[PDB]
């Protein structure tokens, strides 16, 4: 991984990702992982936004269901 | 990008192959207005396509269509008569099959015809005569070629063929041995078992019959109070690729958005008329005939008159020695010219005319551009102008010239 | 709504129909409209969108020869006569001339109207 | 065999260029294209029409060649130039014979890289400009378009025109054209494309050869971002009446949706609902939509199309309607906004149709070299990247009928509207009577 990767392949990437098949997935987390070996200072933002929310994000175990409270309020 | 023709089962076929998620089915028949036998009958018969046939009514046809997603679309021309269809690859057994439906059995209801095929012709009929440049077109076909191709192709004002008539002719001009099929799908196989299964049971006819073209001249004067036309018409035999040289070196139009130009006719126009009157040169390839025109368009009559002169000044000098940059640039042209017309699906003149002939077509057509001489083209420009042209003036005639006076 | 009839049924048993063959000849004799003339076809209604666009489709000879028969018809009831018994309408002429048209144009709306309502049961 | 579909590569390089191309492996045509992410929006009121002047200019030659040597060096090799101008960007492309491209790509380059502005040239192409905008006045459909926009944004710099005021025109000068190429094309709001004969690794080498020199911008913001503050729609009207015209143009519209926006193929869904219509047509009576049927049964009008123009962060959503039964304008009004409105109790198979049409429609468009190359470029322009066919497959079978209903009677319900008539338009009612057919009563 020394490639800059494109941008038009780590942009809005929330969207995408629960269409986005698996095989991409693995390429895109692949690609990620080869690149984070060179010092993080050559890296550009959108990268770094890709990375985080492939780590610390919202999808996968971490994807909690939301209740309305304002439903439970009306029903009572 | 070029057609390979085969004959399946007695069927002319010309498969192609494009990287598509999209395929199409055309049968070109000649069955155009060259072939008529009296006026309007090859515009009505062309209209009553994807009408009730013997197994499904319009309606049904029009709401299957809809359903399916595709465009279902026809094209009469002046020797040929299109009927298209543009669909996804997965619906490509059930076009073939409502293809060759709709031309082997398609029965002709009289009220049909009194209802909605005649009242759509008649208003294509007054949109083509609301424009003036297609009439103006027309007529110097009218007055090149004497009957054939000089035949007037939509439907006159004053005539209304009888439903036998049409139901005759569609009888005697729609079998096998004068059409074919061209299919430019992902997948060309396929394509050609289907067609060869479903193009299957049409009757073997005979191909329809008619006279070489014949080639005289004669001029035309109309009047109008808009903008002024005046057209130069060079009847010549089979296109040859001297004759797309020789166009594309008048040329006419910008290569560049925003500009004059530097070619003959540009030059010309600037020199003549401080670019007041564009001209602009085409040509219009046919089976056994081709049509060389030049039209000139402005506002203003005079220097309509004198961009006429200084060009035909120019077409007369450019027999005597041509420069060979000039042909070079002439080739570099045409070849792209040429080519980008076989990119749309749906055919033209250009493609249509390369694939009715078979011996040339376009696989060796193209390799002959690069083989031109400037003796060549002067040999032709010196046999176009040996027969008088012909003419036809639109606007203002007390200044618009006749062909003596240029 | 629409006329009815049960005029198939008994023709799928050849036996009430060879019973009914004088019965019925007997009623189309009582009705009295061939004493003007006039065929069945022509009685039928015309006033809604079905009848008038099928009486626009007939050939036109016979809708001419409708309109003089009709227009016969009414001169004569006009004064509370009728034709001699050499001019009535002969059976071989009083043939059914409308109902084939109107057949086709209710096939047409009846297909239309069936396209109209559709659902998708996955 | 069955061949394949091409898949569109990207790369980028450190200024931050993105190139995107597909290659079709047997074919003698290519086109490239190169597009700039600064349209007319970003005129102020000052300097507006700056754009259309830039686009008009920039053909006059540049430093190291001068005009009257460019088209000879775009004619000698069979090569075409083409460029326009939108409201959100601008697009130079140019397509020739497959064994001249890298010419024209030099070309482009030296073209877009720099450019001798002289004042010669500004005042000559003033007179241009002047007629140009004179010519463009005789048509009806961009009359009528131009003023909707007006009376829509009203205010807002999305609502003027591209061409701009004759004031704007007569008095720009040199250093405004000269500030909004500095300081609008920059390698971070770039594009460049290409679609037929050519390669991905060519095309990268010759725009790394030459645009390896425009620097990036200060601020370092994506690709279609929004800029300013989101415009307001403001109902409105406006009518140009004129009896000597025998038709009358009448275009009615909503608020729009963009680019982003979550719900953009339901809107794409309605209007496939909708559909087109023409008097022409072969199959006119037989079309399966009820405003088709009851237009063509009482021939109310000539012809009507259906828009969903959009933007980065609104658009628009409506009808266009063209006719000459003057005197039931009313009728076709109230029958057209009645089926808008009914779009809230929308049944299955209808949706479904529709589905169907937009799936095919979408890729029944792409014909052509020149029409892959503007579908890329601006696909990667106002959104960021090309969606793939399996993507927008999966995005358009998700929508069901109650999507639908819930969007119509978000939008499509009793709301505000925006009016624009041309023509003999007397018998069209007022604003509040037009606006009364937005909702059904009997529910
Ligand atoms: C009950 C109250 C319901 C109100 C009725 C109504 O809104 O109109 C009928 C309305 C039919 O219209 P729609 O298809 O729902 O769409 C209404 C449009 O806005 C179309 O509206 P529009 O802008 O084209 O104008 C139509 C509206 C405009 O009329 C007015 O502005 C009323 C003017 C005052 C006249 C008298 C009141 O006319 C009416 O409301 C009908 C007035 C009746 C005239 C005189 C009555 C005599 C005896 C009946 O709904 C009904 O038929 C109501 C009953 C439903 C039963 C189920
Ligand atoms: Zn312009």
């Amino acid at each position: 991984g020394e490639a800059m990767i494109a941008r038009p392949r780590l942009v809005d990437l929330d969207k995408r990702w629960g269409i986005m098949s698996q095989e991409e997935k693995d390429g895109l987390i692949t690609d990620l992982y080869a690149r984070q070996k060179q010092p993080w200072t050559t890296l550009s933002i959108e990268e770094k936004k890709a990375a985080y929310w492939i780590a610390f994000g919202e999808h996968g175990p971490r994807a909690f269901s939301h209740i309305s409270q304002k439903t439970v309020f009306w029903g009572t | 990008i070029s057609y390979t023709p085969k004959k399946v089962e007695g069927v002319s076929f010309a498969g192609r192959e494009t990287p598509t998620a999209t395929g199409s089915l055309s049968v070109v028949i000649n069955a155009g207005s060259r072939y008529q036998p009296d006026a309007g009958v090859s515009h009505l018969l062309e209209k009553f396509a994807f009408k009730t046939t013997e197994e499904r009514s319009a309606l049904r046809i029009t709401r299957e269509s809809e359903l399916l997603g595709g465009q279902l679309s026809t094209q009469i021309t002046r020797e040929h008569i299109i009927l298209t269809a543009r669909f996804l690859n997965e619906y490509l057994e059930y076009y073939a099959r409502l293809l060759a439906e709709v031309v082997d059995a398609t029965k002709f209801l009289p009220f049909q015809l009194t209802e909605e095929v005649l009242p759509t012709a008649r208003i294509e009929s007054e949109l083509f005569r609301e424009d003036i440049l297609r009439v103006a077109m027309a007529k110097l076909h009218e007055k090149a070629f004497h009957r054939g191709i000089g035949n007037e192709v939509y439907l006159p004002a004053s005539a209304s063929p009888s439903i036998s008539e049409i139901k005759d002719f569609a009888s005697k001009a729609y079998v096998k041995s004068n059409f074919s099929v061209i299919s430019s799908g992902p997948d060309v196989q396929k394509a050609s078992d289907l067609c060869a299964k479903y193009f299957a049971v049409i009757p073997d006819g005979s191909p329809l019959k008619s006279a070489p073209t014949k080639i005289s001249s004669g001029e035309s004067r109309v009047y109008s109070k808009g903008t002024n036309y005046f057209c130069l018409g060079f009847p010549a035999p089979a296109a040859s690729p001297e004759l797309f040289v020789l166009s594309s070196i008048l040329g006419g139009d910008a290569a560049v958005k925003w500009s004059h130009g530097n070619t003959l006719l540009a030059k010309a126009a600037g020199t003549a008329s401080e670019y007041k009157a564009t001209a602009v040169a085409d040509l219009t390839p046919y089976s056994d005939a081709s049509l060389l025109s030049v039209v000139i368009s402005g506002s203003c009559p005079k220097a309509i008159k004198a961009t006429a002169s200084e060009s035909f000044k120019a077409l007369k000098s450019l027999s005597s020695n041509i420069p060979n940059d000039v042909v070079k640039s002439g080739i570099a042209m045409a070849k792209t010219k040429y080519l980008s017309a076989f990119e749309p699906v749906t055919l033209n003149a250009i493609s249509a005319s390369s694939l009715v002939s078979a011996s040339k077509g376009s696989d060796a057509f193209i390799s002959g551009f690069d083989k031109v001489t400037p003796a060549s083209i002067s040999k032709v420009v010196s046999s176009l102008l040996a027969k008088p042209a012909s003419t036809v003036a639109v606007g203002n005639l007390d200044v618009l010239p006749y062909y003596d006076e240029l | 709504m629409k006329p009815v009839s049960l005029a198939k049924y008994i023709q799928k048993s050849p036996f009430l129909t060879k019973l009914l063959l004088p019965i019925s000849n007997a009623y189309v004799h009582l009705s009295g409209y061939r004493k003007y003339g006039l065929r069945y076809d022509d009685l039928m209604l015309e006033e809604n969108d079905d009848t008038q666009k099928a009486l626009s489709r007939l050939p036109k000879m016979e809708s001419y020869d409708r309109v003089y028969r009709i227009r016969r018809a009414m001169q004569l009831s006009i004064e509370n006569k009728i034709l001699p018994k050499s001019e009535w309408t002969k059976p071989e002429e009083d043939y059914h001339y409308l109902r084939p048209v109107l057949a086709e144009v209710i096939a047409e709306r009846k297909e239309r109207e069936a396209f109209d309502a559709l659902i998708v049961k996955k | 065999a069955t061949t394949a579909l091409p898949k569109t590569e990207t790369t980028t390089l450190k200024n931050g260029l993105t190139v995107a191309t597909e290659h079709h492996p047997y074919a003698q045509t290519a086109t490239v294209l190169v597009g700039v992410d600064a349209g007319s929006r970003a005129e102020t009121a000052k300097n507006n029409g700056a754009a259309h002047f830039l686009e008009h200019l920039a053909f006059k030659g540049t430093k190291n060649r001068s005009q009257k040597a460019l088209e000879l060096e775009f004619e000698n090799t069979g090569a075409h130039l083409n460029a326009y101008t939108s409201r959100e960007q601008t697009v130079y492309y140019a397509h020739a014979f497959k064994n001249a491209v890298p010419n024209a790509v030099a070309v482009l380059a030296d073209i877009l890289t720099n450019s001798s502005i002289s004042a010669s040239a500004v005042e000559r192409e003033r007179q241009v400009i002047l007629r140009e905008q004179e010519e463009v006045d005789k048509m009806a459909d961009e009359v009528v378009f131009d003023h909707l926009h007006a009376t829509a944004y009203q205010g807002h710099p999305l609502g003027r025109t591209i061409l701009g005021p004759k004031e704007n025109i007569e008095s720009l000068t040199r250093e405004d054209l000269l500030q909004y190429i500095k300081d609008n094309y920059r390698s971070d709001r770039m594009i460049i494309s290409s679609a037929g004969s050519i390669s991905h690794e060519e095309l990268v080498k010759l725009a790394e050869k030459y645009f390896g020199h425009l620097e990036p911008s200060a601020e370092q913001l994506s690709l279609g971002a929004p800029r300013g503050l989101k415009p307001r729609f403001v109902g409105s009207e406006i009518r140009a009446r004129d009896d000597d015209s025998p038709t009358a143009n009448i275009a009615i519209a909503v608020e729009g949706m963009s680019w982003k926006h979550p719900d953009y193929f339901t809107a794409l869904v309605m209007q496939a609902i909708i559909g087109n219509w023409d008097r022409a047509m072969g199959a006119s009576p037989h079309l399966s939509s009820r405003l088709s049927t009851i237009v063509q049964q009482h021939q109310l009008a000539n012809s009507f199309m259906s828009f969903s123009t959009s933007y980065s962060d609104t658009g628009l959503w409506g009808i266009y309607l063209v006719t000459e039964n003057l005197g039931r304008i009313d009728d076709l009004v109230h029958f057209t906004l009645q089926n808008w409105a009914r779009l809230t109790v929308a049944t299955r198979a209808e949706v479904e149709r529709a589905k169907a049409q937009l799936r095919a429609s979408l890729l029944l468009s792409l014909d052509s070299t020149t029409a892959i190359a503007e579908d890329i470029g601006r696909q990667l322009l106002t959104t960021g990247r090309r969606m793939s066919p399996q993507e927008v497959d999966l995005r358009i079978g998700q929508i069901t009928e109650k999507d639908v209903a819930r969007v119509a009677s978000e939008m499509i319900w009793d709301k505000d509207i925006a009016v624009s008539a041309v023509g003999s338009i007397e018998g069209l009612l007022d604003y509040n009577r037009i606006r009364s057919s937005i909702s059904m009563n009997r529910w």
